[PDB]
């Protein structure tokens, strides 16, 4: 769930500016930070928590989607220093023993 | 290394009640000659001291014993153990080490024992006060600071050498199953990461202005008012208002905090309840026999309710104490009506009439526990068997109750449900992956191919509630054992936000809203920040 994603992110910055570049450099944060869930059922938090630290005009460009009727989501979820996190663990699964490598 | 001077050997004790040593300096085990000696009986936690001639041995009896490697086997010093009485039956805890060549480290239950050469009784330290003690951490390159705590399902504690300060914080909460915990050295640069029982990983930076966030925030309450949002936390009243970062800290050590309808402050003190305009001397009077677990206040000034550890229920400013005749109360509630229905552990609902009785509040319907809601004119009783509706004869006094809708649902019945506002219809939803909207009538279990009512894709255990909302459909809530979702009466639609972060929702799962006025929505678990979310 990522390195591939991540692996895309080194080459494909080919033509961009600090706007987009730090935008990704940021979004690198969500990548741990994002949680695994019911997948895309609850896609909702991600959009607005992309605005926590905002160099991005993304959600402003999402103004043509996120607001649509009663069908998909309505304007909520605001945050702006809410929900804390910066959390790197997306798994809900089982485990027994664990520990770090000394290197 | 007792051979070369290379590597660290491994030794343990089998069920043969004798010590077993393994000599490994390269690849495959050697086992040169004889073990040279054995060990009497068997312990649980055994390890070597700073001297290779002595081995500390701890048994399941939580006693301190030692068998010397050289100069005989059993010698002395069985004397002076601090506490032989455990809080819960267990074995002795994990023995530790220090970076010093003399001072060693140990931890026992809620206390930390720092030891030294000579027989013992040197240093005894505790970070602070508080389940059973199972998991514990440790550090090496970090400067040998000891991770520890009583139980700490929230905010695991770290102890710096010789000082009582907490530089660590946990916003991820945690669960408790196994013993595995530890922190990375960090190779130079500093930050920390570790794994625990929930099978997750905490990442934290010790840089910050102030600690001690432990006991200040656990649950979250809210001030009841009209279109005004004020939230409260642990350690009674901490002032909070809309779009303001102002925070004050004062702790009278409350158990569970409730709020009146007006600016009047309702609070709780150990072994008593208090009701006051503002809080200085906090005047009050109570006939209560023992400590009260929780206490709450109505909107109107009529009487009061709450569940105590015993029969007596205290009130203030009002006469005519309740009639009781019940072992201990469980589920309370608030009504603007003069009469108040109260659930009980004996599952006999009680009718409380203000400043008068003229009736006998004895109704032992069933032995299955009762939990109740209300719509408008009808009292809704949800039992462990069926759901029965009562028709109130009057708001002043309740004598007779006419049955309307009663039906026995499917096996593995749902715990608790909820109703809308300005509707007053019949709603019965099974607990696992299905929810159904019905019509009042007498009883209707029929759905079939006529219409499709919502859906349930997640919730299984501990279904909570639902309420009236804006134009489209209706909303359901609660973070317990899952998340909250949104669906449409005749169709399917989008659903709301995730449970904020942490699991194990706090005691009150109620959501903060005005039904037709809804703007702000507030939800949090433990350490979460300001919950404000609105619409444009």
């Amino acid at each position: 769930n990522t390195l591939q994603q991540l692996k895309f992110y080194k080459p494909y910055i080919c033509d961009n500016d600090p706007k987009y570049e730090r935008l990704v450099n940021a979004i690198l944060d969500f990548l741990p930070k994002i949680e695994e869930n019911l997948i895309c059922s609850k896609y909702t938090d991600l959009l607005r928590i992309a605005l926590m630290a905002e160099d991005e005009a993304i959600f402003e460009e999402a103004h043509k989607q996120v607001q649509r009727f009663d069908d998909r989501v309505w304007f909520t979820n605001h945050g702006r220093f809410h929900q804390h996190r910066q959390i790197i663990n997306l798994g809900d699964n089982e485990g027994r023993h664990a520990v770090y490598l000394h290197n | 290394e007792d051979a070369g001077l290379i590597q660290l050997h491994v030794a343990f004790i089998n069920g043969d009640v004798s010590i077993l040593n393994w000599d490994e300096q390269d690849q495959e085990f050697k086992l040169s000659h004889v073990p040279v000696l054995k060990t009497m009986q068997s312990g649980i936690r055994c390890f070597v001291q700073v001297l290779k001639r002595y081995y500390v041995v701890c048994t399941s009896n939580c006693t301190l014993t030692v068998w010397d490697l050289t100069n005989g086997s059993s010698n002395t010093l069985e004397l002076h153990v601090f506490n032989v009485e455990n809080d819960t039956p267990l074995a002795l805890d994990v023995f530790d080490e220090r970076s010093k060549t003399a001072t060693v480290l140990l931890i026992f239950k809620y206390s930390v024992w720092r030891l030294n050469f000579l027989p013992g009784l040197s240093v005894s330290l505790q970070s602070e006060a508080v389940g059973s003690f199972i998991t514990c951490g440790k550090r090496s390159t970090d400067g040998r600071y000891l991770l520890l705590g009583t139980s700490e399902g929230l905010i695991v504690y770290d102890l710096k050498i010789s000082d009582p300060v907490l530089r660590s914080n946990v916003s991820e909460h945690i669960e408790c199953v196994d013993i595995y915990e530890l922190f990375d050295p960090v190779y130079k640069y500093i930050v920390l990461c570790g794994a625990k029982g929930k099978q997750v990983v905490h990442v934290h930076t010790l840089r910050s202005v102030s600690g001690s966030n432990s006991h200040q925030n656990r649950e979250i309450a809210w001030v009841h008012s009209a279109d005004e949002i004020s939230v409260m936390t642990k350690a009674c009243l901490e002032p909070n208002v809309y779009l303001r970062s102002l925070m004050d800290m004062t702790r009278e050590r409350t158990q569970l905090l409730a709020v009146d309808s007006k600016e009047r402050i309702h609070l709780i003190k150990p072994a008593i309840s208090r009701i006051s305009e503002w809080s200085t001397i906090t005047p009050t009077h109570a006939a209560s026999n023992c400590k009260i677990n929780a206490i709450s206040a109505f909107n109107d000034e009529q009487i009061f309710v709450g569940y105590v550890d015993g029969v007596i229920i205290d009130v203030i400013h009002d006469t005519a104490l309740p009639q009781q005749f019940i072992e201990e109360p469980i589920d309370y509630l608030k009504q603007v009506s003069p009469n108040i229905l109260v659930a009980s552990a004996h599952s006999a609902q009680k009718t409380v009439i203000f400043q008068l009785e003229k009736i006998d509040p004895l109704q032992p319907n069933d032995q299955w526990p009762l939990m109740m809601d209300v719509s408008t004119k009808y009292a809704s009783l949800q039992e462990g068997q069926y759901i029965i509706l009562f028709s109130d004869h009057g708001v002043c006094h309740l004598d007779i109750a006419n049955p309307s809708a009663f039906v026995k649902p499917k096996d593995s019945e749902e715990y608790i449900v909820g109703f809308d506002l300005k509707n007053s219809l019949l709603f019965l939803a099974y607990e696992n992956n299905i929810i159904d909207v019905f019509r009042l009538i007498f009883s209707c279990n029929q759905l079939r191919y006529e219409q499709i009512c919502e859906e349930e894709i997640a919730q299984k255990a501990k279904i909570s509630y639902l309420v009236a909302t804006d134009d489209g459909t209706m909303l359901a809530m609660g973070f317990e054992n899952g998340t909250l979702e949104l669906f449409a009466v005749e169709n399917r639609k989008v659903q709301l936000i995730y449970s904020i972060e942490e699991v194990h929702e706090h005691c009150i799962r109620q959501l903060l809203f005005s039904p037709c006025k809804l703007l702000l929505i507030s939800c949090a678990e433990q350490l979460c920040f300001w919950n404000v979310t609105h619409m444009r």
